[PDB]
């Protein structure tokens, strides 16, 4: 249960330096 | 550059997925979905009235005017014939195959009447006083005139038809025109060297084929781009220019310099102007400030609703005649956006103002290229003619749902 | 079945997506911290009022900049506008890439 | 035994480490500009450029992976109007893309092959036509200006099989044709009707006519043979008025159409008899489609080895080529090379392996 | 990680490709939202048609001012304007003003505004300083208040300059051909993850996903406590080029390009007949057979893959009476005998490729064929001197019948003019 969808999902198009950090940054697209 | 090309394929690229989006949302949204890839690619689009429903056969005789807008290969003038599905529309009745509401199958789309053109048909208007005569505009200097009975089917291998009439007023090349309701005859284009030329027509010369200009307004300082009359009174005119300003001219003002109403009605450059037979005051203009406003004859100065939905520059704009409050607009942004008063000046749910502004009822996004043409069909109530740069005419009917209760 | 034809889009667009995606985020942060249907910003103290503040935002044709009264500004510093809400005539100047008039160099008129 | 030593300078790899097939060097430039070479290899395309003291430098890179395309051959070329090298690619899909380094972009692409585009050949004399090889049982000719399909070699009696591989004259005027048929068939482009059609298409313009172009289906060759090669040839070069064809039998046969004393220009289209007189033999070297290119003075003919060694050839002294020459070998040759290619001048020579890797030699002149 | 990295990548870039074409239609929608009949949880206002088009009208100086804090300065203006057609960038008027020698580290507003131009602003130079007098919207500020307007690099800590400024549940699973799940919730009420919707309830959000995004599908399915969606692109998608199919193989740099018209076929297409107006119903959250006519496509050769112009069809039959091949091949079979005479060879040879060419199977028209040769090819058989072999190939015909005396005596008639001609 990661929360908001597009905190957790939205991350894969910004996949560089421009994630503002928070969860995105973190093991996002992994488990 | 390089980029802009890169930056064009991308933008041709969101243009195609966009349009394929748009395609998936035709039955709930639009009452019949007919579009047709005419071979000459079309530049114009029309509605004969003409209406036949016999007994066994359910459909509607329907003729519209196509165009051809190719290069040179043996140019010519294409008139088809269309059906209805009508009241009993059966839309599978367990025979649909032609259909069981309309001809579904053979001669959808089969072409009645194929004149040979000189050059490119830019606009199509015919006279539904008398919807034998039809009039077309072409780059050279003159008009043509032709007529789908007198001439020969089946066009032969070659070109350079004689129309019988031709009306050589112009100087450039044009792309205006419009017949008059009223009064059989009296056609009017507007053309890109800085004026509309109109011809008096109606009882022509037999084999008429020289016919100087009856009349030329030369008033506006840049380019027009369309010239509509007046359904309610066929004394004037409005003529509509680059120039800032949706001109209406009164015809038999003895000024073919300054015109009757020289209100700006925009700061850019306007490029569409018609107005509506059931509400006389309506009439909507199109212009490049993307911001196609309502204007009332007896109140021009004062602003109303402005309906803020456009993109670019608007070349055609048409009100629904059978309706009340329903008006429509097309131009370069290759959207037909259909208006409404009902709603303009009034409360809205937060939706509906996220949606867009209150008086914008509906909005076509199925085009590819700039609109050429759109009308709707008088026998009809909702069925709409609209035509693009893709060689793509469309027949379509704005659902009437949202009409309900 | 017959496979898909081809994929018209996509082909080379992608990348100039992505770079137009990750230029938005960074700028504008409208995914990060405009909820997703809002562009937010930051704004920076250009100017004050004898007493306010002139809370200017980064941004340049995508948040308009106001002015904002001292405890104003000291409490709403930043503040977040709805897309619809932007304004239409610099919606343009946002992203180039929103509507491009293609065939709109030659013929037309 | 030869006069020739090249030492090893400079290697490199690629970035998606997949087998690379063509690789060729870009004889059409003069003195002192610096060898630049190009390489093929999965659905990226890759250039280099190596400088003196045993430097390897990359110079640019393209990738074509939005569909499941592939690439085999890198002839070189260039622009008479332009003057700047372009490269031509093709296979998988069988569009030939003709790669414009200069402004890094593509120029035309070209379609109508039953399948993937084997081998690229460029006419000398005019070096806007295009020898393409395609595999669905023929080939054909390209006219880069026109964009046209000057003509199409194959029909009742020719390319029963697919041609994987053909060659040109030292002069342009005999064309040669490898196949899968184990069939050496030869088409002239000496006939008047070939030289009507070259300039037909030299003066030609698909807007000016409504009718598509009068290529011509050239259906008898003027000579075949099958007896030379019992299994199908996959490479063939002109040494002179010889014949150097290679195929999977680990030889390049040295030949001479017809008999001894017949003029080669004067042989009938009936001769159904061959001599063999040359044939340059080495040992594991039964792979198929690989290319060998000799060296523009043809005092050097080289093939590259599956097993990662490299053979060169004299063949100019006296008497055709006899004793055993020498071979040259990397440090790091492990994998299989598919073409070799020399520069203008007898100086440079770079080895491409089974992973893109570019092994780039150096003579000491 | 490793490969089930590799497999998470693979199915983000169809994701990640289906998010580009999601965020491009949340900054400018195609068609309003309100008038899909079927979401009609969304946007539903009252409708009264009762309002009538005849009541569209009822319906419906500053005295300001030191030096930089840490030369002579001049203030201008920047003006951004409306793109028109004409010119891609926005017109920019400058407007500056003069110069005094103010202090260095130690003013009267004028008239110059009061719709072309978009908005009004300036812009210090002191050594630049620009500021944002009017907003994007035209929202009021630059008010009355004086403080140190800081100057960009090439109140604030910087060079300033003293200007006393006056007035004027819902969870979501994404697929990948049923590769695997996801587990994603939802911000707001009945909230697209993808563009910005606010749907009223289910009805607004299950048909607006079907329908409005094409690029994926989805099989709602219902939850107990709210609604549980199923996100998954289809493998056909048909969306490929929907215009002209001859760019679909043009060269490079004039593809799709828009350079001028392009001939066509001509084709019509029907695929929505009649809708239903029925009711909700449950049953459709848990075939099309569209019509066409005539050629909507792209052909070709059927020599090779060339493509087929439209403009290639008036005739375009690519098949011939007797090919050149064949008649290379009966050349070369006639030539090939051995024990045939050299005039016999040649005659034979112009009959048997004067058979393929006409192609002659009725008995009777034989006859007349032997009437054929003069008016052609007497003259070759003059200048070849092959009159003999004519005369004995034209009396060998009893065996098979083939005419009688009389034309022969005819045809040799015939011929004797040509060689009388000749010498």
């Amino acid at each position: 249960p990661p929360a908001t969808q597009i905190s957790d999902l939205s991350k894969r198009k910004p996949k560089t330096e421009d994630f503002l950090t928070f969860l995105c940054l973190r093991g996002s697209p992994a488990l | 550059d390089k980029e802009a090309a890169f930056d064009d394929a991308v933008e041709e690229r969101v243009i195609n997925e966009e349009y394929k989006i748009w395609k998936k949302n035709t039955p709930f949204l639009y009452d019949l979905v007919m579009t047709h890839a005419l071979e000459w690619p079309s530049l114009t689009a029309q509605w004969l009235p003409d209406v036949t429903r016999p007994e066994g056969k359910d459909f509607s005789i329907h003729r519209l005017v196509l165009g051809t807008h190719t290069s040179d290969e043996q140019n010519h003038l294409v008139i088809a014939s269309v059906q209805l599905p009508n009241d009993d529309a059966q839309f599978d009745a367990s025979h649909y195959d032609e259909f069981g509401g309309f001809g579904s199958v053979s001669g959808k789309i089969e072409i009645e009447i194929k004149i040979n053109h000189e050059g490119e048909v830019n606009r199509a208007r015919y006279m539904p006083q008398n919807p034998c005569i039809i009039a077309t505009k072409t780059p050279s200097s003159d008009v043509l005139v032709f007529d789908y009975t007198k001439h020969p089917s089946k066009p032969d291998p070659s070109g350079e038809c004689n129309p019988d009439l031709r009306l050589r007023g112009h100087q450039k090349e044009g792309y205006g025109l419009s017949w008059n309701p009223n009064l059989s005859g009296h056609l009017l284009s507007a053309s890109d060297d800085h004026t509309i030329c109109l011809w008096d027509i109606s009882a022509v010369p037999k084999e008429g084929k020289v016919v100087d200009a009856k009349t030329i307004f030369t008033g506006h300082t840049a380019v027009v781009e369309d010239v509509s009359w007046h359904l309610l009174h066929e004394s004037l005119f409005g003529s509509v220019a680059d120039d800032q300003k949706l001109m209406i001219w009164d015809t038999r003002s003895n000024n073919t310099s300054k015109p009757s109403h020289s209100v700006d009605a925009h700061t850019a450059e306007v490029n569409c102007l018609s107005f509506n037979p059931y509400s006389e005051f309506i009439l909507a203009t199109g212009s490049a400030d993307k911001t196609v406003a309502l204007w009332d004859l007896r109140n021009l100065k004062l602003k109303l609703h402005s309906f803020e939905s456009h993109k670019d520059e608007i070349f055609q704009v048409q009100w629904s005649p059978h309706n009340e409050t329903i008006l429509a607009s097309s131009g370069t942004d290759r959207r037909l956006n259909v208006w409404d008063l009902s709603k303009i000046g009034e409360e809205q749910s937060p939706e509906d103002a996220e949606d867009g502004p209150p008086e914008l009822l509906f909005i076509h996004g199925g085009h590819t290229a700039k609109i050429s043409d759109f009308s709707w069909n008088p026998n009809e109530p909702w069925v709409i003619c609209s035509v693009s740069e893709d060689n793509i005419m469309q027949v379509w009917q704005m659902a009437e749902n949202i009409y309900n209760d | 079945s017959l496979p898909r034809p081809h994929d018209f889009f996509d082909a080379q667009t992608l990348d100039a997506i992505r770079h137009r995606a990750i230029c938005f985020n960074l700028s504008a942060h409208i995914e990060s911290l405009g909820k997703g249907h809002s562009v937010v910003f930051h704004s920076t103290v250009i100017a004050k009022r004898k007493e306010k503040l002139l809370l200017h935002w980064m941004p340049e044709d995508i948040l308009p900049d106001v002015w904002v009264n001292e405890s104003e500004r000291h409490q709403l510093k930043t503040k977040v506008v709805h897309l619809s809400k932007l304004p239409k005539d610099t919606a343009l100047l946002l992203d180039p890439n929103i509507y491009r008039t293609m065939p709109q160099k030659r013929l037309k008129r | 035994k030869c006069k020739y030593s090249f030492k090893c300078v400079n290697s490199l790899k690629e970035d998606h480490n997949q087998p690379l097939f063509g690789v060729q060097f870009n004889w059409h430039s003069k003195e002192g500009d610096p060898l630049v070479f190009a390489t093929v290899g999965s659905n990226r395309v890759t250039l280099y450029e190596c400088h003196s003291q045993g430097e390897i430098r990359l110079l640019q890179s393209y990738v074509d992976a939005d569909a499941d395309e592939n690439f085999y051959t890198c002839a070189w070329t260039y622009d008479s109007n332009t003057s700047h090298p372009l490269l031509a690619v093709a296979g998988s899909r069988g569009i030939i893309r003709i790669i414009n380094p200069i402004t890094m972009q593509c120029i035309k692409h070209y379609v109508g092959h039953g399948n993937a585009i084997n081998e690229l050949k460029f006419h000398p004399r005019d070096p806007n036509l295009l020898l393409s090889v395609s595999k669905d049982h023929a080939l054909r000719l390209w006219n880069i200006q026109t964009d046209t399909l000057v003509a199409i070699f194959g029909g009742v009696e020719g390319h029963r099989d697919e041609v994987l591989s053909a060659d040109y004259d030292l002069l342009g005027e005999k064309i040669m044709s490898c196949g899968m048929d184990h069939s050496l068939k030869l088409w002239r482009i000496n006939s008047k009707r070939m030289m009507n059609a070259i300039k037909e298409s030299y003066d030609y313009n698909p807007n000016k006519t409504n009718r598509p172009f009068i290529s011509q289906k050239i259906h008898f060759p003027d000579f075949s043979t099958r007896d030379i090669h019992r299994n199908y040839v996959d490479c063939v070069r002109w040494l002179g008025d010889l014949i150097l064809s290679k195929s999977c039998e680990n030889a390049i046969v040295c030949w001479k159409p017809g008999k001894m004393e017949d003029d080669i220009d004067k042989i009938k289209p009936s001769e159904s008899n061959v001599t063999i007189l040359g044939r340059f033999d080495y040992s594991q070297c039964d792979i198929w489609y690989m290319r060998f290119s000799m060296d523009f003075w043809q005092k050097m003919l080289a093939l590259g080895n599956q097993v990662g060694k490299l053979y060169v050839w004299d063949l100019e002294v006296e008497d055709p080529h006899k004793a055993k020459c020498t071979t040259l070998t990397h440090h790091k040759c492990g994998a299989a090379i598919r073409q070799t290619s020399f520069s203008r001048d007898s100086s440079i020579l770079i080895a491409v392996c089974d992973d893109a890797s570019i092994w780039r030699w150096d003579r000491l002149r | 990680q490793a490969d089930h990295e590799l497999f998470l990548q693979a199915f983000e870039k169809p994701t990640q490709i289906y998010r580009f074409l999601r965020t491009r239609n949340l900054i400018a929608p195609i068609f309003l939202h309100r008038t899909l009949t079927y979401m009609s949880h969304r946007n539903s206002r009252t409708n009264i048609k009762r309002k009538t088009f005849k009541v569209d009208d009822m319906l419906s100086h500053l005295q300001l001012t030191t030096g930089f804090f840490h030369v002579t300065l001049e203030v201008l203006l920047v003006k951004v304007c409306h793109k028109k057609r004409k010119d891609v960038s926005c017109p920019i008027r400058q407007v500056p003003t003069g110069k005094k020698q103010v202090p260095l580290n130690p003013a009267v507003s004028s008239n110059e505004f009061e719709h072309m131009v978009k908005s009004y602003s300036l812009l210090f130079r002191v050594f630049v300083a620009q500021m944002t007098v009017f907003d994007k919207n035209r929202r009021l500020q630059l008010l009355d208040g004086e403080y140190e307007v800081a100057m960009q690099e090439m109140f604030s800590q910087g060079p300033t300059l003293q200007f006393t400024l006056r007035w004027t549940r819902i969870f979501y699973q994404f697929l990948y051909n049923n590769n695997t799940r996801q587990q994603t919730e939802a911000r707001d009420d009945l909230h697209c993850p993808w563009c910005t919707l606010n749907c009223r309830k289910l009805y607004s959000l299950l048909k607006h996903l079907k329908l409005c995004h094409s690029r994926f599908i989805f099989n709602y399915v219902y939850h107990p406590k709210g609604a549980r969606i199923d996100v998954s692109i289809n493998e056909c998608y048909d969306g490929s080029y929907a215009g002209n199919p001859q760019d679909i193989h043009r060269q490079p740099g004039f593809a799709f390009s828009r350079n001028g018209p392009v001939k066509r076929t001509p084709i019509t297409h029907i695929l929505v007949c009649r809708p239903k107006r029925t009711k909700a119903s449950m049953s459709e959250f848990l075939q099309q057979r569209t019509y066409s006519s005539g050629h909507n496509r792209l052909y070709f050769h059927s020599d090779t893959c060339l493509p087929l112009r439209p403009q290639e069809m008036e005739v375009d039959s690519e098949d011939e009476k007797d090919p050149e091949w064949l008649r290379e091949k009966t050349i070369t079979q006639i030539e090939e005998f051995s024990d045939v005479n050299e005039g016999e060879k040649e005659v034979m040879k112009l009959w048997n490729l004067h058979v393929m060419k006409h192609g002659f199977i009725a008995d009777n028209q034989m006859n007349h064929a032997c009437m054929l040769f003069v008016e052609n090819y007497g003259q070759k058989i003059i200048k070849k001197n092959l009159c003999r072999n004519f005369m004995l190939h034209l009396v060998s015909m009893h065996d098979f019948n083939l005419i009688s005396i009389m034309s022969i005596d005819k045809a040799v008639t015939k011929l004797r003019e040509m060689q009388q001609k000749l010498e």
